[PDB]
C-alpha cells in the first residue's frame, strides 16, 4: 500500500528598519551598517527556524514509557553513586534507539538533549569529544557516545530532556527523518539561493526611514508511515496538524529528565 | 479628466504562481489593469457617440 | 610633573566586539530536500 | 552586541518564537497560566508562560498533575501531552490580510 | 587566576552544591572524581545555556585536579599533548584541557571560555589586553619595560620594571547594581565580583593535609 | 582580601579562620584583593615599588 503525507508551506516573517541616523552611527561607531542588518534579521531567523525544529521534535516523538523506572515520562536522576546517574540515562538513550530500530526500522542516527540532560549524559563517561573524530560531529555535536550517536544540545525549550531519532539519505528521493523542514524557495529570485527566503526593502513615506524584513517559507511536515491515533488508518495524511500528529511518531522518542533545581 | 486603478497583490502569491504556473504575477497583473483602462476608454467614446 | 591625572584619551580602542548567538544545530536533526511547490506530499 | 525579541530579551535566552503564529501583537490577547487559570483551559486554547505560546491538546491539562509549582507542572504537561508548544510558521494568510503584525527584530 | 575566582558565576544547585562547594570523601574510591567530573560537565553546558560559548577550558587547584583525575576519564597521555600546549595537567573526555592553579588558597573547580573567532572576535572570561604602544621595545613580545637608574649617593646599579594592561571583564557581564546600563564598568571587580556569564567556579571540599 | 559585603562571615559558622575565610571567597563575601594599582600610585614622586628578591 502507498499512502502520501500532504502539508502546506507555513510562513515566518520578521521586520527591523533602523532610523537614518541610527544607522549611520553604526558606521561612525565601527560596524557595516547595510550588512548588519541583514545579518541581524537572518540571524533571528535562522534562530526561531531552529527553536521550531527543536520544539516540534519534543512534541512529535513518541514517549518513553517502561513501567519499570519511566512511567511518568521522565527519569529521576541523581547525585548519589555519581556514575550511576548519568549511566541510567545512557541505558535509555541505547533502550530508545533499539525502539526505533524495531518500531520504524530506522537507524535513529542522533541524540539531543537540554544542556543539563546532555551534561548528564556526559558524566557517565562513555562519551568522547576527541577533536580528532570532529569530521564526524559538524562541528555542532556536544560529543559523542560508544553507542555512535552524536550529541547535541539544545537549550532553547523549558523542557531538560534527552531524544534519539533519525536522519538518513539513501540518494535522490529516499531521504527519512523526523520532521523534514523542507524549505520552498522556487519562484523567489535569489542571490545564492542556499540562504533561502528572500528580503523586502519599503522605506517610510512619512518618516523616511529605511524599514527592511525578511521572509521564510517551509512545511516541517511528518514522516511517513505516520498516522495520529484518531484516523489510525487513512490514505492521505495531513503531515502537519500537530494538534493530532503530536506525540505519535516511531522516528524519535523522548524521555524527560528530572534533576534537582539550580540555585539562582 | 483623468481615470486610474490598482491591483494591491501579495508577494506570497507572485511566487506561489511563479513556482506553480509559471506566470510572473506582475506582468499578468498589470496587465489587466492597462487593459480594462484602455477598454473603458474605448467604450467611453462608443457611448458618447450613442448618447449625442 | 606631567602625570595621567593630567593626559586626556580621545578614543578607547575597542579591542574586540562579542556577538553572542545560538548554535543553531538542525541540520543534523532534520533529514531535508527542498519543496519547488507550495505545497509538499511525501510517499510511504 | 546583541540580537533580541520584541521583548528586548536575548533571543538565545528566552527560549520563545515571535514570527509566526504566536505572533508578538497575538501574546496580548494570549492569557498566562496562573494557579486559577491553568483550570479553565480546554482543548485547541492557547496560554503562555515566560513568554512562550504553549496549545492545550487535552481539556483540562493539568488536571492529573499533583505538581504544584506551576513551570514543573508545565514541563510535566508537555512530556505527558496534555498541552504543545505551539511555536509554529503562520498559515501563509497571516500575513496577507494587510491587517497584518510582523514581529519585530531588535539589537 | 584570583581575578577569575571572583567573577565568575557561583554553581549551586540544592542536590549537591550549596553553599558554594561539593564535599568529596574518600569513600567508594572513583565515585569521588566521578561526582566532580559530572560537575565539570554541568558547568560546562551551564555556560553554553547561558551565554552560547562553548566552555573552552577547566582549571582546578591542585588536588581538586587530582580528585577530577582519580575518575579516569582525564588523561595525559604525551602522544596526544598537541592539544594540551605543554600546559595542561591532561585532557578530559568531556573534550576540555584541565590546567591547574596550584597558587590561590581557595581548592576548587572553574570552568570557562576562551575562543578567537578572528580579528576582532576574541570572546574570554578576563581579555588581560596589555598595553605596549608607545614603549619602544626590546623584544616587542615581552610586554611592559625595563629601566635602570643607579644610585646618587652609593653608585650601586638600581632596576626595574613597568607593566601596563587592561584585564577587562568580558561583555554581557553585568554588576548587580545597575543590572542593565549602557556603558559597563569592566573593571572594578568590587562590583563586577561573582557576575559573569562565560565562567563558572564550584569550590571542593576535601579534607585536610597533615604537616 | 577585601570586602565585598558588611559583617563577612556574619553567616560563616566555621571555627577554622582559615576555612572561614575561604568559604568567605566561595559565598563572595570576601574577594581576593590580587589587583594591579591606578597609574597614579606611582606617578606621585614618592611611592613604594615592590621589591624583587632572591
Amino acid at each position: 500500500q502507498i499512502n502520501k503525507w500532504q502539508t502546506a508551506v507555513k510562513s515566518r516573517k520578521l521586520k527591523t528598519g533602523i532610523t537614518v541616523e541610527l544607522a549611520q552611527d553604526l558606521e561612525a561607531n565601527g560596524f557595516d551598517a547595510p550588512n548588519f542588518l541583514e545579518d541581524l534579521l537572518a540571524t533571528e531567523m535562522a534562530d526561531e527556524i531552529n527553536k521550531d525544529i527543536l520544539q516540534s521534535l519534543i512534541t512529535v516523538s513518541k514517549r518513553y514509557k517502561v513501567t519499570g523506572i519511566t512511567d511518568s515520562g521522565f527519569i529521576d536522576l541523581s547525585y548519589a553513586s555519581a556514575p550511576e546517574a548519568g549511566r541510567s540515562l545512557y541505558r535509555m538513550v541505547c533502550e530508545m534507539v533499539s525502539h526505533i530500530q524495531k518500531e520504524s526500522t530506522y537507524t535513529a542516527t542522533f541524540c539531543v538533549a537540554s544542556a543539563r540532560a546532555a551534561a548528564i549524559l556526559a558524566a557517565s563517561g562513555w562519551l568522547k569529544h576527541k577533536p580528532e573524530d570532529d569530521k564526524y560531529l559538524s562541528q555542532n555535536a556536544y560529543g559523542f557516545l560508544a553507542n555512535g550517536l552524536p550529541l547535541y544540545c539544545d537549550t532553547n525549550s523549558p523542557l531538560d530532556y534527552v531524544i534519539v531519532g533519525v536522519v538518513e539519505n539513501i540518494g535522490e528521493k529516499e531521504i527519512v527523518g523526523s520532521i523534514f523542514y523542507a524549505p520552498y524557495t522556487e519562484g523567489l529570485d535569489l542571490d545564492d539561493p542556499e540562504h533561502v527566503g528572500a528580503f523586502k526593502v519599503v522605506v517610510d513615506p512619512e518618516s523616511l526611514q529605511p524599514s527592511i524584513g525578511l521572509l521564510v517559507r517551509y512545511a516541517l511536515s511528518a514522516n511517513p508511515y505516520t498516522v495520529a491515533k484518531d484516523e489510525k488508518e487513512a490514505r492521505i495524511i495531513d503531515g502537519g496538524d500537530m494538534d493530532k500528529m503530536a506525540g505519535r511518531s516511531d522516528l524519535s522518542v523522548l524521555l524527560g529528565v528530572k534533576l534537582p533545581k539550580i540555585i539562582i | 479628466k483623468s481615470r486610474q486603478l490598482k491591483a494591491a497583490y501579495s508577494i506570497e502569491l507572485a511566487q506561489d504562481l511563479r513556482a506553480v504556473h509559471g506566470m510572473d504575477a506582475d506582468a499578468e497583473l498589470s496587465g489587466i489593469l492597462a487593459t480594462e483602462i484602455m477598454l473603458e476608454i474605448n467604450r467611453e467614446v462608443v457611448d458618447w457617440i450613442n448618447y449625442s | 610633573s606631567t602625570t595621567t591625572n593630567s593626559n586626556s584619551i580621545g578614543r578607547p580602542n575597542l579591542v574586540a566586539l562579542t556577538r553572542a548567538t545560538t548554535k543553531l544545530i538542525y541540520s543534523d536533526i532534520v533529514a531535508t530536500q527542498r519543496t519547488n511547490q507550495p505545497v509538499a506530499a511525501f510517499y510511504g | 552586541i546583541k540580537y533580541l525579541n520584541p521583548d528586548n530579551e536575548f533571543t538565545f535566552k528566552t527560549g520563545a518564537t515571535y514570527a509566526g503564529e504566536a505572533g508578538y501583537v497575538d501574546r496580548e490577547q494570549i492569557t498566562e497560566l496562573t494557579e486559577e487559570s491553568k483550570l479553565t483551559l480546554n482543548k485547541g486554547d492557547l496560554f503562555k508562560y515566560n513568554n512562550i505560546v504553549y496549545k492545550v491538546l487535552e481539556d483540562t491539562p493539568f488536571a492529573t498533575i499533583e505538581e504544584s509549582d506551576l513551570e514543573l507542572a508545565l514541563q510535566i504537561a508537555i512530556v505527558l501531552l496534555k498541552v504543545r508548544l505551539f511555536s509554529d510558521a503562520a498559515s501563509t494568510s497571516k500575513f496577507e490580510s494587510s491587517d497584518s503584525e510582523i514581529a519585530d527584530a531588535r539589537f
